[PDB]
């Protein structure tokens, strides 16, 4: 696949040895180009195969998770902590519904805001 | 100009206990002693907790 | 089998938890602050780095 300039250079060569060496040189250069292209292509193909296998590993983790995992199990650490804290206490119904409403509002809000922290503080 | 703070430093170094001063004059914001609520971002604790953190001991000379 | 090859889960693990735990290993520390630290650390693991609550928690725990 050497350019027409290389073929012209080979033609310019008079001695059979010199022209044959230039032709073999161009063959080796073509080998270099083809091998470089193939190496880049194969490396990128391996990388994209790993990229797809990353979603595949996420899926495998998801099935293991289905067998035993965090999903299908709603969690609220502050909820449970305060519920156990008040469980032993003989607690009036008014404050119980107040705490339930406060926790419902806490869940209704983000976990990142000032009002969230103030609601947490009052609940504490 | 009598050396009260100087003798405080002298006692701190003689007793080997850490030293920390505290200016309460003309102060009105109690938060300097009792800190903030830790809720408002950037809220800082009382300056005594800061002294404990800096001196790194529970027997300083405040 | 869960821990085979996953970049996101590997990061943010045993970086601040263990650091604080070792920072407290040398101190004779009361039970109240133990239980507070344990609950706070458990939450900190349950939270993400971006969280403002995570940042406030890290500040208070430090």
């Amino acid at each position: 696949g050497a350019e027409s300039h290389e073929l012209q250079d080979v033609l310019e060569e008079t001695n059979i040895p010199k022209r044959l060496y230039k032709a073999l040189s161009l063959l080796k250069k073509e080998f270099e180009l083809s091998k470089l292209q193939q190496r880049l292509g194969r490396e990128v193909e391996e990388k994209i195969k790993q990229t797809h296998r990353k979603y595949l590993l996420q899926e495998q983790l998801k099935i293991i998770k289905k067998e035993l995992g965090l999903e299908k199990d709603d969690k609220d650490a502050i909820e449970e902590k305060f519920r156990e804290r008040l469980k032993e206490l003989v607690v009036p119904k008014h404050v119980m519904d107040v705490v339930d409403e406060e926790l419902s509002k806490l869940g209704l809000l983000d976990n990142h805001s000032s009002e969230f922290n103030v609601t947490r503080n009052y609940l504490d | 100009g009598v050396g009260k703070t100087s003798i405080a430093r002298s006692i701190a170094r003689a007793l080997n206990r850490e030293y920390f001063r505290f200016s309460v004059g003309g102060m009105t914001d109690v938060a300097e002693i009792k800190g903030h609520r830790r809720t408002y971002v950037g809220a800082m604790p009382g300056k005594i907790i800061q002294c404990l953190k800096k001196t790194k001991t529970e027997n300083p000379l405040i």
